[PDB]
Order: structure tokens, then C-alpha cells, then sequence
């Protein structure tokens, strides 16, 4: 609903979905049929939204916890055919802050590993390589800086 | 089985070619009669020997011919919103009463509608002009739709409603008859009331006029400014509008007049909501010993669909644990931690985003 | 004027502590004092309730002996 207007481009439909809410408000029949919602982010938010008609159940989804990483990450993994050794300890660990997308990014990473690569993988790097692919690797540090 | 007979004969007689029909607009000559089709084609033809003078009328829909296009029969005029507006509907009622606040405007808004209608010799005599409009806005607290419409419900026959997505109507669609029509069948209907929710879209200020878009928002805009203020006497009938934020009302509805009474809803108070969590437990079992200042103290600032809905959440927590009868601590549990959880939800209050 | 009088209501005060708050307090605000009038409930509006309207507005501040301040 940002603050002033005119206008936004889906205020058409920024009425809709208040008028969904007053189909959850008059029209009892509403009642039926439950609808599921998703956003990205809570950072424009009605405060109508609050009934059992309206939104309800909201749930934060934070960062997956790291043996939470892992065990979504082997769910993935578990059709493909990996070389043995894999002790679990260790990925687990190196998963920090990284988002579900960027597990199977990983995932689909250590799918490549069969044939070739050709660049050499071996094992046990290979959850800490496209783990650090994102938001590393120095580099710098410190060169043209102490 | 003559039926038969009887039912292929009148299918016989359905043989006869449908007509078309248009919109008287004046008189030539006995003669010759100027209607305008509903496509906007105007022509002036003559009639038939089985009309009357009634046939004529002051701008009244009849239906042409399709081969000399005169009038057979004449009907009354509707767009017909109005069937679409009456079908709503509501309890109570006794939901008039069962917010239990704020007792001001429980009270007040049973006079400034119920009185005018009852005894209308209070105005005259005393020489006052009731009020025509009222303004409900939201949502600090709960009962916008809840009071208003159980009255409108309550009322039966009489009450007009508007949502606010019917004003952008369609694509080159017009909505300025639409509330010329609003108000004229709240001329008929008295006392009528109008609801208008979430104006917020639909009341676009023409500071900053997008695209094409804006300008048709201000068309509807100068058709409410016209007859609410008007110039046409509204006095019997009441007016109700609601929004989020009266940012967008501009000096007109903000003005008196179209928007007469502005009533702020206020939240639930200790003191009224141990009144409103009487009508929450009544619905729902409970264990032989409640105490109702509990779950009034630990839940606070919150709207009425708040509490009423984490009161079914916690059966539905009640439900997990499977008892009938449960006390209020498996309550309390579910009624402190799922509205805990909301709060750290929705931003407002009261930072804005 | 147009009001039957039968005053029972000041037409003192209303000149003197409503036309501080008056300037608006413009046209049609004046008619939702008359439109207050249908709190009563009695048998002439009270004079608090021409007042009550006056009042809020929902206006100011306090200002002008404080701007001055
Ligand atoms: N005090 C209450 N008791 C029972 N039901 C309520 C109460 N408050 C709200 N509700 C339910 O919530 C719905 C919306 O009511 P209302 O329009 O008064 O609040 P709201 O404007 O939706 O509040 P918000 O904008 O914070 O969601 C209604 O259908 C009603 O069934």
C-alpha cells in the first residue's frame, strides 16, 4: 500500500486482495476452500490481515539450521551417485547462514563430480566448494590494504 | 396429453421475433417519438394502436420494434447493482451489543440512525438538520463492519452496499452513473444506508494523477462530491464510509457535509474486554472453573478478531490435547504464545514501514 | 436564527472561547455542531454539545500564547 498515491501499478490489485479480505470479512462462504499464501519478505505487511479468515498461521522461516542443511542437502542427494567417505561432520558445519537454494546449488554442484571433472574435487571438499563459490574466496584480504 | 398440445402451441407463439429496447428521450409530434436504443442510436417512429399515455413517459426505458422499431411495452429502468448489493447478509441483532465498546458509540450510533426514521418531529419542530453521512475508518480496534452492518442485516430491505472493487467497474467502463445510481436508489429506499470499504484505492487525490488510470478514479470522486454535498436533498438518507488512513480524502470528503460524523474506533479496554470475552466463551466448552480476568490481562492491544480467533486457536490447541472440557491453563498457553507470535508479525503498531 | 429560541443554550461563551478556536471551525464544521445536537436525548441540545465540537479539532497544538512562549 506504500504511503502516498497516485499510484502503483498492482493498486489494482492491492484492492483485491483487500477485497479478499473483505470476502473473509461479509461473505461467510469464504469460509470454505482454504487458501495458502507466501511471500519473500514481511517488510510490507497489512495489519488487516490478522483473522482466521484472513491470515492466520504466519510463520518465519529462518536460515536452516546446520544439521537441518545437511539433512535437506542428503534428501537431494540420496539419487545421485557419490563417492564413499562421506563422514557428515564437516558439511554440516561449513553450512552457515546459506539459504535452502544455495544447498542444492551445492547439490547440483557435487552431481558433477562423476566423470572428470575435469578439475580435480578427490572428496570431502566438495561441500565447502561451492559453499564459499557465493560470498568468497580472498583474493584479498589484505593485498593493496594492510 | 392435450397438454402437449398446449405446450407446442405456445411454443408457437414463441415463433414471434424478439424486440430491442432504448431510452425514451423526447417528443417530436404524436407521431413521431425521439428513443434512444441502448446502443445510442436515436430515431423517431411512430406506434402502435395497443398503447396508452403512459407509454410516453419523461425519459423512461421502452422497447423498440426490430422493423418500424415502435414501442410495444415500457418497463422500469434498472442497471440492476442493486439485486448484486442486497445480496449480503449477516447475524445479529444481538452482534449490535456484543462488542460491548466503546459504550459511546454503541449508543450514539443507535440515535444518529434509528431516531431520524422513528420520530422525525424532533428535527422540525426544534428546526435541526439531522445528519445525512457518518464516516467509520479502521483498524484501531474491531466492530467497522461488525456494528454497522448487523444494523444494515437487521434493517432488512432497506440498506445499499458497495464494495470497492465494483468503482473501477471495467475496461472503459463508466462508474459515474453508478453513483448517481447509488444515491438516487438511496433517494427511494429511506432511510437507506451506504456502506463504502477500503476507499483508500478508489479515492485517488488528482495531486498525482498516473497513467490513464487516474483521471476515471476522479470522475467517481466528482460524482460523490456532487450529490453527497448536493443541491439534492440526502437528508433522510444515511451514509457510511470506512478506509485505513484518511490521507487520500482530500479537502472535500474530509470536509463536513459528504462526510458528516468521523468516529474513531478505539481497542478493546480492560474494562470492556471482560464484556467481549462473555461472548467469546459462550460458543466455545470450557471446564467447570474460568476466570475471565485471566485471559483479559494477559492479552492486551489486540482487535477483537484477535482475540476472538486465538480463543478458537486455543481449541484447536484444545483439540490436540483431544478433552472436551479443557481449563483455561492449556488456554492461557495457546492464547499468550500464538498472539505473542503475531505481534512480532505485523509491524504497525506503531511504526510505519 | 434559523434555531427556535427557547435559547437554553449561551449565546455568551460562544462568541468569546469558541471564536479563540475558531478559523476552522469553518462552514459546514458549524453544521456538525448542529448535527452534535442530535446527542440529546433532551429536550433542547446542551451546551456542551455545541461545544464538544469545537473542542476536536483534532487541531493544534495549545499554540498561539505558547508560540509567542
Ligand atoms: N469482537 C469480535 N467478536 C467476534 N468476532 C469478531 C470481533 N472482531 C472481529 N471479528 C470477526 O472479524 C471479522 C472482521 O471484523 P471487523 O471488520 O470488525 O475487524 P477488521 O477490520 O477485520 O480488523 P482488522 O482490520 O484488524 O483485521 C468479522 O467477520 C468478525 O467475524
Amino acid at each position: 500500500k506504500r504511503f502516498d498515491s497516485e499510484k502503483a501499478g498492482d493498486r489494482e490489485v492491492q484492492r483485491t486482495m483487500l477485497e479478499l479480505l473483505n470476502q473473509l470479512d461479509g461473505f461467510q462462504p469464504n469460509t470454505q476452500v482454504k487458501v495458502i499464501a507466501a511471500t519473500n519478505r514481511v517488510d510490507i505487511l497489512d495489519p488487516a490481515l490478522l483473522r482466521s479468515g484472513r491470515l492466520d498461521r504466519k510463520i518465519e522461516f529462518p536460515m536452516p539450521n546446520e544439521e537441518a542443511r545437511a539433512r535437506i542437502m542428503q534428501i537431494h542427494s540420496r539419487k545421485m551417485n557419490v563417492s564413499p567417505d562421506v563422514n557428515y561432520e564437516e558439511l554440516a558445519r561449513c553450512t552457515d547462514d546459506f539459504n535452502g537454494a544455495q544447498c542444492k546449488a551445492v547439490c547440483v554442484e557435487a552431481g558433477m563430480i562423476a566423470l572428470r571433472r575435469g578439475a580435480t574435487e578427490l572428496t570431502h571438499e566438495d561441500y565447502m566448494e561451492g559453499i564459499l563459490e557465493v560470498q568468497a574466496k580472498k583474493k584479498a584480504n589484505l593485498q593493496y590494504y594492510a | 396429453t392435450k397438454q402437449y398440445e398446449k405446450s407446442e402451441n405456445d411454443l408457437k407463439a414463441l415463433q414471434s421475433v424478439g424486440q430491442i429496447v432504448g431510452e425514451v428521450l423526447k417528443q417530436l409530434t404524436e407521431e413521431k417519438f425521439i428513443v434512444k436504443a441502448t446502443n445510442g442510436p436515436r430515431y423517431v417512429v411512430g406506434c402502435r394502436r395497443q398503447l396508452d399515455k403512459s407509454k410516453l413517459k419523461p425519459g423512461t426505458r421502452v422497447a423498440l420494434d426490430m422493423t418500424t422499431l415502435t414501442i410495444m411495452r415500457y418497463l422500469p429502468r434498472e442497471v440492476d447493482p442493486l439485486v448484486y448489493n442486497m445480496s449480503h447478509e449477516d447475524p445479529g441483532n444481538v452482534s449490535y451489543s456484543e462488542i460491548g465498546g466503546l459504550s459511546e458509540q454503541i449508543r450514539e450510533l443507535r440515535e444518529v440512525i434509528e431516531l431520524p426514521l422513528t420520530n422525525p418531529e424532533l428535527f422540525q419542530r426544534v428546526g435541526i438538520i439531522p445528519p445525512k453521512g457518518c464516516l467509520l475508518y479502521g483498524p484501531p480496534g474491531t466492530g467497522k463492519t461488525l456494528l454497522a452492518r448487523a444494523v444494515a442485516s437487521q434493517l432488512d430491505c432497506n440498506f445499499l452496499k458497495v464494495v470497492s472493487s465494483s468503482i473501477v467497474d471495467k475496461y472503459i467502463g463508466e462508474s459515474a452513473r453508478l453513483i448517481r445510481e447509488m444515491f438516487n436508489y438511496a433517494r427511494d429506499h429511506q432511510p437507506c444506508i451506504i456502506f463504502m470499504d477500503e476507499i483508500d484505492a478508489i479515492g485517488g487525490r488528482r495531486f498525482s494523477e498516473g497513467t490513464s488510470a487516474d483521471r476515471e478514479i476522479q470522475r467517481t470522486l466528482m460524482e460523490l462530491l456532487n450529490q453527497m454535498d448536493g443541491f439534492d436533498t440526502l437528508h433522510r438518507v444515511k451514509m457510511i464510509m470506512a478506509t485505513n488512513r484518511p490521507d487520500t480524502l482530500d479537502p472535500a470528503l474530509l470536509r463536513p457535509g459528504r462526510l458528516d460524523r468521523k468516529i474513531h474506533i478505539d481497542l478493546p479496554n480492560e474494562q470492556a474486554r471482560l464484556d467481549i470475552l462473555k461472548i467469546h466463551a459462550g460458543p466455545i466448552t470450557k471446564h467447570g472453573e474460568i476466570d475471565y480476568e485471566a485471559i483479559v490481562k494477559l492479552s492486551d492491544g489486540f482487535n477483537g478478531a484477535d482475540l476472538r480467533n486465538v480463543c478458537t486457536e486455543a481449541g484447536m490447541f484444545a483439540i490436540r490435547a483431544d478433552h472436551d472440557f479443557v481449563v483455561q491453563e492449556d488456554f492461557m498457553k495457546a492464547v499468550r504464545k500464538v498472539a505473542d507470535s503475531k505481534k512480532l508479525e505485523s509491524k504497525l503498531d506503531y511504526k510505519p514501514v | 436564527s434559523k434555531m427556535n429560541l427557547s435559547e437554553e443554550v449561551d449565546l455568551e461563551d460562544y462568541v468569546a472561547r469558541p471564536d479563540k478556536i475558531s478559523g476552522a471551525d469553518i462552514n459546514s464544521i458549524c453544521q456538525e455542531s448542529g448535527m452534535l445536537a442530535v446527542r440529546e436525548n433532551r429536550y433542547i441540545v446542551l451546551a456542551k454539545d455545541f461545544e464538544k465540537a469545537y473542542k476536536t479539532v483534532i487541531k493544534k497544538d495549545e499554540q498561539e500564547h505558547e508560540f509567542y512562549k
